[PDB]
């Protein structure tokens, strides 16, 4: 689940 | 008369834009290269995927979105982004063109060429249309990204959990963008009322693409020609 | 001397290589450019998820590819779909260069470009010697679109459920690879058993791929640069 | 799972 987004908010 | 905190904000909101908005426009050539039906479909799904990626790196830095949790980040900003995508395409738009400039010939967007990316004129019309109106605004670049700020941090996004902080984020925000246009913006007594029909236009704009992106999601030959980042962010997960 | 049934299958299998390997290499200024640690991966995962379409396109016309279910046509793509895109490659790789040589000189690929897309020379290495190792076996077209197609239907490839339905098509290939060697490749009588070795090869490369793949697939922020049919095929769901 | 491949292969 919104694996790049976690990613990119650190 | 704005206050220190008021003024230490738009501080943090400028400087965060600046930080995210290249005006050089340098990536573009990473891009899959336009082709002037589906066309455009490679390059447009890399300007924006890099565009979110941008949004991103500015929700980050408005003071507060951090500190929120992590699925609160992620609603807010799967919800936002095409609005604020759209927003910001504004400082490359040109009354003069109906165009959006970015840098060389070959970034250099008609209404034709965002035509051939899978998305019809009932949302490229509406579109054109919000983009002349905002620019007809003349905002102050403190207004642009107080605006920015503001449509991030809407409560009345599917997925937010705490309500009554990001309300409480958002009416701070609003109280500096009115004091901001009273003090500093001659003849603005009817800017505000207007800015906040553009987060209506905004939201319409929004429901349109959501809508004519679930076309594209379901036609594999066209949804494998998006990007990992893009299918995340306009996905129905939760 | 062969039968036209085995002539019936080398010339449908070549057909579909001339169908679908584009020896004019149109197609590649369409990805990412190349830019000369990760910086050739855009490019290069572009680069990779065309070829897989064209390995796709390759596969449905093996005669009784298209007759087997979709999910063993889907576990043997899954599991061999680099290894026909190594085989392929051949054709465009060159002894005097050490290169793999398509169209301009933006597309041309030492092995300095590509250790420079997430993978190291423990993958690098090897696949060069392969390559060269084949080049140096002269293969006839005929010869080079069986091995493929060999390759392609290995029943020994994790997920397949009708073993014997492909071992028997793999078999009927082989026999053609083997009569063929004897009647029209004069001094070939070492040379099957040549090509099975670099079907071992070809193993062991990629068992070293998904190995480092995984490496890649772990990092999102290398993961998003993939294409969706990339993450698809290389992907490690059932 | 796996939607593209599907496609793909008719
Ligand atoms: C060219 C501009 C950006 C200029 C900026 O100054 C550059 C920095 O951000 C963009 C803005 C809105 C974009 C459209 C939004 C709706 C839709 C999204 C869709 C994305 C997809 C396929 C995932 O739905 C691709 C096609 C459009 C019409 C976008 C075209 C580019 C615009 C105008
Ligand atoms: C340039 C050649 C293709 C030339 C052909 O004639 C063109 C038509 O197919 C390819 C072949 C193997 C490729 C490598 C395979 C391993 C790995 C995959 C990885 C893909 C990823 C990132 C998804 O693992 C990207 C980097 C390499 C080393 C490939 C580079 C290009 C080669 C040599």
């Amino acid at each position: 689940r919104h694996k790049i987004l976690h990613r990119l908010l650190q | 008369m704005l206050s220190d905190e008021q003024m230490q904000i738009i501080n943090s909101l400028v400087e965060a834009h600046h930080k995210t908005y290249d005006d050089s426009y340098s990536d573009f050539v990473r891009f899959r290269p336009p082709v002037r039906r589906l066309s455009m479909l490679p390059h447009l799904a890399d300007l924006v995927s890099y565009s979110i990626q941008k949004v991103i790196g500015f929700a980050k830095m408005i003071p507060g979105f951090r500190d929120l949790t992590a699925e609160d980040q992620i609603a807010l900003l799967k919800s936002s982004a095409i609005e604020i995508i759209m927003l910001r395409s504004n400082q490359s738009f040109s009354l003069e063109d109906m165009s959006w400039s970015c840098g060389g010939p070959d970034f250099k967007y008609c209404i034709n060429d965002v035509t051939k990316a899978g998305h019809t004129l009932e949302l490229l019309e509406p579109l054109v249309k919000f983009q002349v109106g905002l620019k007809k605004l003349k905002l102050h670049e403190e207004e642009h990204v107080l605006l920015m700020a503001i449509c991030l941090l809407s409560p009345d996004r599917p997925g937010v959990q705490d309500h009554v902080r990001i309300e409480a984020l958002q009416d701070r925000l609003c109280d500096v963008l009115q004091a901001y246009i009273r003090i500093q913006h001659p003849g603005g007594r009817l800017l505000y009322a207007k800015m906040i029909q553009k987060l209506a236009d905004l939201r319409s704009l929004n429901e349109e693409h959501s809508k004519q992106y679930r076309s594209l999601s379901f036609q594999p030959e066209h949804s494998m020609q998006l990007t990992p980042l893009v299918l995340e962010v306009f996905g129905s997960e939760v």
